[PDB]
RNA sequence: AGCCAGGAUGUUGGCUUAGAAGCAGCCAUCAUUUAAAGAAAGCGUAAUAGCUCACUGGUCGAGUCGGCCUGCGCGGAAGA
């Protein structure tokens, strides 16, 4: 499960998530799974989806994960007053903007990557679309 | 040729005649004799050799017995005592187990006076090559 | 029969599975192997 | 071989370009060599299909603007972030 | 699309486990007669099986298939 091995600071301002995605082409594989919505992918989400596409291909071909959850998310538990300090880091997300290539894959037939990316797509909280490598 | 009228296959080797442990219970009962599996069975077995399994046609309109006339021995039965091993596929394709040759089986396959495919003694012969493959040997042709 | 808010799967559980729009719901009929029937909906209010 | 029909842009900037794309057209640009760049407007559907054959990105295409012929090669392309659409193209005079 | 056909031979497939004859699982996925016919498609299983299809010959006779950009709608939708 992905997580920064170490970081400069423990916690991070909430911030916002406007803008379009960077890194928008299939730049490693042959096929890609691309983001259509704006939002958060958790380290567990990336994993639930990664397993499925890897199940799906019987660990053939090759898989790239283009996103990484480097954003620490905190939460305040039950029975806690507001304030008295910032919550504790509980999990990690990567921020997703429309257009982010999430996963790439190659070494498999077009038909099979689609099944596999379809299977992962069911694990994610944002709409996605299936893409291909392109000259230029 | 006409339709469906009694016909089943299930033995092990022809140098026997009716054995028990294979089938025993299930080898005839819509007018077919278990006990009779001899007179007809060895109606052409003794006259050549004992040790190629040849199953064969029933035939029962509403009779109490059956006749059938037999045909040629199988093909797989030509890869234990004539060309290579018996463990069969062994481990069919992790190593290549053993091997045959172009000479081997062409003659033996080529004595079939009642079974195979093709007027070319070679096409039918080439087909026989495929079985040897089912158990992962080698091509030396 | 089972309900389901999705027939993508229950439509292909068998060759005679059809999909029909009786009244205004979508039923997956299959009159040979009925156990494979489904609907998408469940009535008015 | 590939033949593309273009009109010169009469406007420029973000508003105009967003309006061009709202009209199923899209801006593009022609540059290179001694002549000045030529801002042009292309038909979206027609060019989408053309550029869907790898041949497009390596063969010399011909753009037609007022019955004059410009020989170019595709040089860059900006695509929609997530739709099968084109936002813009660079052509260089071959 | 429909309906008539066929769907044959190496091969009852060798072989992994107690059957196996595609009949479970792993291995490969060869081969002939042809009009095509998968060492299989999945129901089924004491072994047969006895089903249909995948694929092709006939019949009909002019359309048919399902992806793309998009508009409005459908279902998803239970509370005092
Ligand atoms: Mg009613
Ligand atoms: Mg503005
Ligand atoms: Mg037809």
């Amino acid at each position: 499960m992905l997580q920064p091995k170490r970081t400069k600071f423990r916690k991070m301002h909430k911030g916002r998530n406007r803008g379009l995605a960077q890194g928008t082409d299939v730049s490693f594989g042959s096929f890609g799974l691309k983001a259509v919505g704006r939002g958060r992918l958790t380290a567990r989400q990336i994993e639930a989806a990664r397993r499925a596409m890897t199940r799906a291909v019987k660990r053939q071909g090759k898989i790239w994960i283009r996103v990484f959850p480097d954003k620490p998310i905190t939460e305040k538990p039950l029975a806690v007053r507001m304030g008295k300090g910032k919550g504790n880091v509980e999990y990690w997300v990567a921020l997703i903007q429309p257009g982010k290539v999430l996963y790439e894959m190659d070494g498999v037939p077009e038909e099979l990557a689609r099944e596999a990316f379809k299977l992962a797509a069911a694990k994610l909280p944002i709409k996605t679309t299936f893409v291909t490598k392109t000259v230029m | 040729a006409k339709k469906v009228q009694a016909y089943v296959k299930l033995q092990v080797a022809a140098g026997m005649a009716n054995p028990s442990p294979p089938v025993g219970p299930a080898l005839g009962q819509q007018g077919v004799n278990i006990m009779e599996f001899c007179k007809a069975f060895n109606a052409k077995t003794d006259s050549i050799e004992k040790g190629l399994p040849i199953p064969v046609v029933i035939t029962v309109y509403a009779d109490r017995s059956f006749t059938f006339v037999t045909k040629t021995p199988p093909a797989a039965v030509l890869l234990k005592k004539a060309a290579g091993i018996k463990s069969g596929s062994g481990k069919p394709n992790k190593d290549k187990v053993g091997k045959i040759s172009r000479a081997q089986l062409q003659e033996i396959a080529q004595t079939k006076a009642a079974d195979m495919t093709g007027a070319d003694i070679e096409a039918m012969t080439r087909s026989i090559e495929g079985t040897a493959r089912s158990m992962g040997l080698v091509v030396e042709d | 029969m089972k309900v389901l808010n999705s027939l993508r799967t229950a439509k292909e559980r068998h060759p005679d599975c059809q999909i029909v729009k009786r009244k205004g719901r979508l039923y997956v009929i299959c009159k040979s192997n009925p156990r494979f029937k489904a609907v998408q909906g469940r009535k008015k209010k | 071989m590939f033949t593309i029909n273009a009109e010169v842009r009469k406007e420029q900037g973000k508003g105009a370009s967003r309006r061009l794309r709202a009209a199923n057209k899209f801006p593009a640009i022609i540059y290179g060599g001694k002549e000045a760049p030529l801002a042009i407007e292309l038909d979206h559907d027609k060019v989408m299909n053309m550029q869907a054959k790898a041949e497009f990105y390596s063969e010399v295409l011909t753009i037609v603007v007022d019955g004059k012929e410009i020989k170019v090669k595709a040089q860059d392309v900006q695509r929609h972030p997530y739709k099968p659409k084109l936002q813009h193209i660079d052509f260089v005079r071959a």
